[PDB]
């Protein structure tokens, strides 16, 4: 009856603290426990790779989070550098309590974990996206730990050329967490995409890299952009929408260019082989720096008949538009390519990744969909029609039809009601009219006769803000109220951050304060115990509207209309002493580059937070072990334990 | 006659033969302005031919390119009195004057601004203002080519190569304007220093004067006067020198010979010079400079025959040539060919380059070109040899202060012998041996005729200097000559047990001592002081302008991230080290955290190795022994020796004639007290001995 | 017949040249104490500068600022774009383009400053006369045959009339590559250190008849770590004896094929070690005389008629001297 | 006034091409194409150009069919301002589908040359562009020497660094220059070419566009600026341009004529004094 719970992330990162949760159950009121928790070697030998940390609990305080440390020296000495085959480590809690109470053969209860040396966040940016051969290249790297605080750990940078061979390597200390460095590209270097990689010295797997393109070129004076009238082409047999482009070309310093445009059409497939239309090339004189051309009905039909191609087979191919504008009388040449035009059967796309699977019978099913305009921004106000067919629970299946418009940014939350003893549930989500986008998914049901269930209900479907308190409701389903409390934990960046216990009540609520560091995606995991059988459910909550913990503001005094050679009073505003890193980039570099590299922005940093998340889908599972595995934790209660994850990817 | 409407705006003009046909008109404008056109031609009574006249303002070359840096303000061509600031990006240390105010002569002031990171084998030669450079690689054996811009003419070396000794071949190019000239005050130090090197054996000096029709009788008289004062000065230094006087024309006439023994007496040479007259030159009034250079060539090949092919008496014969010409060679061919013959025949190379210096002093204002003076004169790093002065008055002015070497100050230094057959002491005359009461031996370096600079740790028994002894080099015996000590001054910040409370057993901070000898040392080929940098002595030894600073000497001597240096071993041999500066210094000094005996409790590397220490010992570098501590850590630049540090301590002792390295923990590493961080203390205890530069 | 204005133009001395054309600037790293102002000097290039910005603080983590677009515009400039490749003794045509964005007719004299090493038309002192209509652009062609064999600073100038005082000057350094085109000579040698016969290997020196004097001889070694070679290249050279040792494996395997610049005149030697099947590729680059008008396209323009020169471009006798 | 252009196009590979082509010719400095002629060209059924655009010195033609044979079309332009300097223009032809497969041609003026005239020999060239040699004639015209015009040209401006009296052996044409191989009668003056002597061969070259004539079998006095071509044989080869004095040496009969005895004798007096004594400055 009495039990001891072990919670830890499924993956342990070296050189950074590991959080371990410990919990008791069915413990006498006056009874207390004592022991220590540490890692060991994976059966190769029994040296503790971590210093022991004590944990003392009783009935009134039956939970505690332990900030266990895993220093690199102990890991190296005990032997994590000497295993065979795959990386694996053992985490175990030692206490005389198991032998005293459960009369277990051993006082050892542990879990299997996979150890990985990746740690810290490494960002680096180069001088320019694109360089000429024989030109000096400048770059710098920034060294931050888990909390993006500046770090003094030593790193080793490296440079790989276009073919991929190393050209350079520098092992450098960090007094200031920023390391500036320059090197000269060889003159005889052919065009290619170079790569600069930076790793922590003791972290073998913590390699973060960026790429810059090298190509022979000269600085262009103006850029050409081809903007289609609509980024989609409807190919339904009933009708085909008109195809019209707005070819624009402007001098980079603002004024429009006077010249002519030479436009060549064609069909380009997924692989990349483009078949041009022989004829139908359009040449026009630019007026006001813009040229508005279009593809007619009969002309396009004749082009496909010339290629012996039918409208019905136009699925997945792309209408390739290439423009080569000659400035006149300048004589300069500039080329702009269009490859985003997609032949589609519907002007909308449905993203059903967020709809949670394996939902509990007897509680509302939360169907979440993302109605995104095909190759565009999220759509708003677009109705969604969804049919739910509850399969035979013993009676005939029933059809449930719910309609709801998208509240904004493509977010729709449709709470269909699921009856008890449901065998399995079939869904058909259709959005858009006419020519809807069809998405069909099927979800099974948990095996019947289970010990119980736990339902997490989120009254506010809108994503929480930073610093915005989020409240959830928990309700046990399908079992008696033998238990007195249930336990919940919050996971962010693959580490257990919060642990707490709430007493069982009616229509209960648990409030989680959304801190900044929990962004942009944290897992909420909750479980209670029906006798000796744990049941759990884990809801994934995503935080949007990310912004810096501090702030950095760049501003230029007055209007942005200057003349060459005069002074600029650039303004720098922040909230603390910061090693602000600056950079001035000519815009023509973006145009000259074959592929436009987006600059570093908070999207990439917030993704760097997500790179350490071990989540597997939107959460949920039939069993407690499955829920914990999907969340990314290892659970051992002494009788049933989850196996170590096969791979980090979790396909 | 010619028309009279030839007035210039803001200036005057002169005529040679009135308004008659064939008369030449000369245009003159005040300083800071240039005549345009310079001169006119009256034609055959036609219109005033020109190669409206206005004194256009002086405008001064602007930086065509400034690598790895920025310059403000940015202008097409800076006017007179203007200023420009040169501050460059991080990781790059500036050299030369950051602020350059361009003088009314068409030149900037100060050395050209450039910042180098030191990774290159040779220092960054830089882009002189108004010039361009091709090739951005400073590896050993690579080359750079310079080209002027707009209407400038290039004076200097059009091509420089990074030699093995870390000095680019040739001088630093300086793009110049046809109308620019030189001030006497600017060029007097350059001439003085260059002749000081020519004096640094027996020296042969040739003086070439101009006596064509273009040079006037009074101008030739001033040429004679300048030559006479120059000869008077060169004989006042009591140096083994012979001077010859040649006055050339369309055909050259030799007035004095070095073959004749008569050239070593002052009265005879001045009498021979005074007997020169313009009259004996009217028989042909051309300017055949190649003929005069060929006369010098015949002079020296007669010296070659009479002395001998291989005899020592000729090998130590150095040659310096002066030309007081108006730069209008118009007959006999290109003067450069005879200079080529001279270079071929003296066997001049990267080593024997010191034996041949050519000075091309141009004089005049209207027929003077830059190419002939630049080509004719020699091209050496850090020196200028091609000059022009607007008037002969300026020639006399610059010459009469050309050797302004301070009287009776003396205190020469940094002179050694670089022959393998020479003795160890003669090669390193500053090296001394120090014997304290502990019976252990240390080394030191002569910094004057009375004072010796060494390490403080060599005196562990205390401060009783009366029982200490020193041995300097002495010609009469290899044992040296023993001196007693008048007083000893140990650095007050020195305490080997200052940091024992932090687990550091021995701390070598302020490991510096100055020892005064009882009797003055007799200067000789075995006993000479080494030049302590950041003084007038080392400045004159480094071929640098008067207004140099101490930071400048740091930037010049310690000019690379890896600067080769030397120290003297116990047996007297010279060993090779490389000083690591800048970024490489930190990685050089980080190996002290892995010491096992000196520092058992060491958490901060900076606590035992501070900025007061140079760092060396990687690669195949030699490691000084305990007995060699206190000896000078010196580098050789421009055939002189300079003490940038001295041995303090090391992480591996090879002497624990015999030496042995190893390849385990810890790797050998050495630290020397960088003399540049101790400047206040040497200034306190040495100000009345050497003349220290502004910091 | 056409009216020409002479020496009533701008004096060419006041016109401010534009020489600073950096693709990037403001690369510094600053320590800001919650407020700092920067007095940055704009480069002469006429584009829009997208000022990036990143923050790193010990207390507030990391923040990346929004890029600031900054525009520089002159309203009348001589935009010139040097050709991507110019070869010595090969004829190129510089194309300075004059953009007139004012609301007035402008007549401007365009000339290239005569500079040593450039063979221009008529010695370079003659000025081409062109007129730019308001709100339009006009190109002017300058033909140049560079013989300098080295970087050279040209300064193209536009001088408006004194009635309408406008003008622009551009001075970009024009690098001229040495004569002929480049040639790549790759030598591939499989590397098996297990076989004792392959422990040492000698690469023949280069004796190329068509190699051009001042060939910019650069040798780069490309050694592949695919399986622990300790390949060391020792070589006697005219500059000196330099040997660079390459340890490709580094006791590690993540894409460690290596490439190093390795500077020699003629001769090179190889010492092998380890256990692998690596590949060595010494790459030699040098100039060579070779040719290729297109082989596929061709074009030829013939002009007939009478064109009037400005009496300073007629190459004939003055008939009175 | 009005100048007739002719732009001609064709293809030879027949395989590497992708079809249509784009014509981009740039007129002379002071010319703009006439739109009436271009529109007349484009209005024809067999126009050979489907589209055009013309503004100022830039003319655009779209050739939709480039055949193997020489098929082409010309148009007329007009002049706004006189051509400020003599120079060839450029005409480029782009490929419609692969513009990087481009290749230009340089076309000259109606009478001038295609490429900038430069004198290449060995591994160096000298800029041959400049002014015509004058072929000074004072003795044959009968004008007496004034102020020593030859001496003044030698010594003041342009200062002469090479002077020989040469007997022209032959006249030939090589590339854009007409070579006059000659033999040195005497060497009055010399700066470079230290190995100058009588009975020696020297090549003197002038641009063929000029009308300067050096009759073989006759002696001329040659003075001027030094050149750096080296003749590929070893002897410096000089070029004749401005700043170079060309004079015909007196013959057995023209100096005999009455208005010519003083002039020819003065010229030989110059010859001897300058060869023997020098500039005297
Ligand atoms: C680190 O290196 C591995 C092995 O090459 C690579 O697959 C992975 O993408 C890298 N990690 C990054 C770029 O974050
Ligand atoms: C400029 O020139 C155009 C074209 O000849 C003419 O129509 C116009 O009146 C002129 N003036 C202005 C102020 O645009
Ligand atoms: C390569 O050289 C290193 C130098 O430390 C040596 O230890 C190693 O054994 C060598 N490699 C092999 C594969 O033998
Ligand atoms: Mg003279």
């Amino acid at each position: 009856k009495p039990r001891l719970l072990l919670f830890s992330p499924s993956v342990v990162h070296l050189g950074v603290p590991l959080s371990v949760g410990v919990q008791l159950q069915d413990v006498p009121r006056g009874q207390v426990v004592k022991g220590s928790v540490f890692l060991r070697n994976p059966s190769r030998n029994n040296v503790p790779c971590s210093p022991k940390v004590d944990f003392t609990l009783s009935s009134e305080r039956d939970f505690a989070l332990l900030s266990l440390q895993v220093p690199l020296k102990d890991a190296k000495s005990c032997g994590l550098h000497q295993l065979l085959r795959g990386p694996e480590v053992q985490l175990v809690a030692h206490s005389p309590w198991l032998k005293d109470s459960l009369s277990r053969t051993t006082n050892i209860q542990g879990i299997n974990l996979l150890f990985s040396s990746r740690r810290g966040h490494l960002f680096l940016q180069t001088d320019q996206p694109i360089y000429n051969p024989g030109q000096r290249v400048r770059y710098r790297v920034f060294a931050l730990d888990q909390k993006m605080r500046p770090s003094t750990d030593t790193i080793t940078v490296m440079v790989e050329n276009s073919h991929g061979l190393r050209v350079r390597k520098k092992e450098v200390y960090m007094p200031s967490s920023i390391f500036q460095d320059d090197f000269v590209i060889p003159d005889i270097s052919e065009p290619g995409t170079w790569k600069i990689s930076a790793r922590f010295s003791d972290g073998l797997e913590s390699n973060s890299s960026t790429q810059f393109e090298v190509k022979k070129y000269v600085l262009p004076n103006f850029e050409v952009k081809i903007t289609p009238g609509k980024p989609y082409i409807l190919t339904v047999p009933g009708h085909l929408d008109e195809m019209q482009l707005d070819i624009q070309a402007r001098y980079i310093y603002g004024k429009p260019v006077q010249g002519v445009a030479y436009v060549r059409f064609g069909l380009l497939d997924e692989d990349g082989k483009k078949t041009f239309f022989r004829g139908l090339e359009s040449q026009t004189k630019l007026v006001n720096g813009q040229s508005h051309i279009s593809l007619s009905k009969a002309e396009f039909q004749d082009a496909l008949e010339k290629l012996n191609m039918g409208i019905t087979d136009l699925q997945g191919l792309r209408l390739y538009v290439a423009a080569a504008i000659i400035e006149s009388p300048g004589g300069e040449m500039e080329e702009a390519e269009l490859t985003s035009w997609y032949f589609v059967s519907s002007p909308f796309s449905l993203d059903l990744s967020k709809t949670k699977r394996h939902l509990v019978p007897g509680a509302p099913f939360l169907l979440q969909a993302l109605v995104r305009e095909m190759s565009g921004s999220p759509a708003s106000g677009i109705p969604v029609k969804v049919s739910a067919t509850v399969s035979s629970p013993g009676s005939v299946p029933e059809v449930q039809d719910i309609q709801q418009n998208t509240d904004g940014s493509g977010q729709v939350s449709i709470p269909i009601i699921i009856p008890q003893t449901i065998s399995e549930l079939q869904l058909s989500v259709s959005a858009g009219s006419p020519h809807p986008a069809i998405a069909r998914l099927t979800v099974a049901a948990p095996p019947s006769g289970g010990p119980g269930f736990l339902s997490i209900e989120r009254p506010d479907s809108r994503p929480p803000r930073v610093g915005d308190t989020l409240n959830l409701n928990l309700r046990a389903v399908g079992s008696g109220a033998t238990f007195s409390h249930y336990y919940y934990m919050i996971l962010s960046r693959g580490q257990i951050v919060f642990m707490n216990r709430e007493p069982k009540r009616t229509l209960t609520s648990v409030s989680v304060f959304v801190d900044h560091h929990l962004a942009p995606s944290f897992y909420f995991v909750a479980f209670y115990y029906h006798g000796d059988h744990p049941v759990a459910n884990s809801l994934r909550v995503d935080v949007q509207a990310g912004a810096c913990e501090g702030k950095l503001e760049l501003s230029v005094d007055g209007a942005k209309q200057y003349r060459n050679g005069e002074s600029v009073k650039l303004h720098l505003e922040t909230d603390s002493l910061a090693l602000v890193a600056l950079g001035a980039l000519d815009t023509a570099l973006y145009a000259a580059g074959s592929k436009s590299h987006k600059p570093l922005n908070m999207g990439k940093v917030f993704e760097a937070m997500n790179s350490y998340d071990l989540g597997c889908g939107p959460g949920g599972g039939d069993s407690a072990l499955q829920v914990f595995q999907a969340a990314g934790l290892a659970f051992s209660d002494g009788d049933q334990w989850t196996l170590s994850r096969k791979r980090l990817s979790c396909p | 006659s010619c028309p009279q409407n030839v007035n210039i705006s803001g200036g005057t003009f002169t005529l040679s033969h009135g308004w008659a046909p064939g008369s030449l008109l000369t245009y003159s404008c005040p300083q800071g302005l240039y005549p345009s056109p310079a001169s006119r031609l009256c034609k055959s009574s036609g219109q005033w031919q020109t190669p409206k006249a206005v004194c256009k303002p002086v405008r001064c070359p602007a930086p065509v390119s400034f690598e790895n840096g920025i310059y403000t303000p940015r202008l097409g061509s800076y006017p007179v009195g203007g200023n420009v600031s040169f501050e460059c990006e991080d990781g790059f240390i500036l050299r030369g004057s950051p602020v350059r105010q361009c003088r009314p002569n068409g030149m900037w002031d100060g050395e050209t601004a450039v910042c180098d990171n030191g990774a290159g084998h040779c220092p960054n030669p830089g882009i002189s203002l108004g010039a361009v450079r091709t090739g951005f690689r400073f590896g050993h054996g690579d080359k750079v080519r310079y080209r002027c811009s707009s209407n400038l003419v290039l004076t200097g070396s059009s091509e420089r190569e990074c030699q093995g000794n870390g000095v680019w071949s040739g001088t630093e190019p300086i793009c110049r304007q046809p109308y620019s000239y030189d001030f006497p005050e600017d060029v007097a130090p350059a001439l003085g220093t260059s002749f000081s090197h020519m004096l640094g054996g027996h020296l042969n000096l040739y003086l070439l004067l101009d006596c064509s029709q273009s040079v006037s009788e009074n101008d030739f008289l001033i040429f004679k006067e300048s030559a006479s004062l120059m000869v008077d000065r060169i004989f006042s230094f009591e140096i083994n020198v012979s001077v010859a006087i040649i006055t050339f024309a369309s055909e050259p006439k030799v007035l004095m010979s070095v073959l004749n023994d008569n050239s070593r007496d002052m009265t005879e040479v001045i009498s021979s010079l005074e007997n020169a007259n313009y009259k004996d030159h009217e028989n042909g009034t051309g300017t055949n400079t190649y003929a005069a250079l060929n006369s010098v060539y015949l002079m020296m090949n007669n010296q070659m025959r009479l002395l001998g092919m291989e005899t020592m008496a000729w090998q130590e014969i150095r040659h310096a040539i002066i030309l007081l010409t108006d730069g209008k060679s118009n007959m006999g061919g290109s003067p450069k060919t005879a200079v080529d013959h001279i270079r071929e025949i003296l066997n001049i190379n990267q080593k024997r380059n010191d034996y041949l210096d050519i000075y091309a002093i141009g004089v005049g204002k209207l027929d003077v070109d830059w190419r002939e003076l630049n080509e004719l004169g020699s091209k050496k790093d850090g020196e200028r040899h091609a000059f022009i002065l607007q008037d002969t008055k300026a020639l006399h002015q610059v010459f009469e202060h050309m050797l302004d070497v301070s009287k009776l100050t003396d205190t020469i230094c940094g002179v050694g012998n670089m022959s393998a057959n020479a003795s160890d002491q003669e090669r390193t005359p500053w090296h001394v041996t120090i014997k304290p009461k502990s019976q252990e031996t240390c080394r030191g370096a002569l910094i004057s005729d009375q004072w010796v600079l060494t390490a403080a740790h060599c005196f562990r028994d205390g401060n009783d200097h009366s029982l200490w002894r020193v041995n300097v080099g002495d010609p009469k015996s290899q044992w040296g000559k023993e001196f007693l000590i008048e007083k000893a001054v140990i650095s007050p910040g020195f305490d080997v047990f200052a940091k024992k409370n932090q687990g550091i057993l021995e701390f070598y901070g302020d490991d510096i001592a100055l020892l005064k000898l009882a009797q003055k040392v007799k200067m000789s080929t075995h006993a000479r002081p080494i030049c302590l940098p950041c003084t007038m002595e080392a400045n004159l030894a480094l071929r640098r302008p008067q207004g140099s600073t101490c930071r400048d000497h740091e930037n010049e001597l310690l000019n690379k991230q890896s600067v080769p240096a030397h120290f003297v071993a116990l047996n007297g041999s010279k060993l090779n080290i490389n000083l690591k500066m800048g970024v490489e210094w930190t990685s050089c000094a980080e190996v002290v955290s892995q010491e096992k005996t000196m520092f058992p409790n060491l958490t901060d590397v900076r606590e035992v190795v501070t900025d007061q220490f140079l760092c060396s010992g990687t690669q195949e570098d030699e490691s000084p022994c305990k007995g060699e501590s206190g000896g000078a850590v010196f580098l050789e630049r421009r055939f002189r020796f300079f003490q940038v540090g001295l041995v303090s301590w090391g992480l591996y002792n090879p002497c624990l004639r015999k030496r042995a390295p190893r390849s385990k923990v810890p790797p050998p590493r050495d630290f020397h007290i960088n003399l540049f961080r101790m400047q206040p203390w040497l200034r306190q205890h040495l100000g009345d001995v050497l003349n220290f530069l502004p910091l």
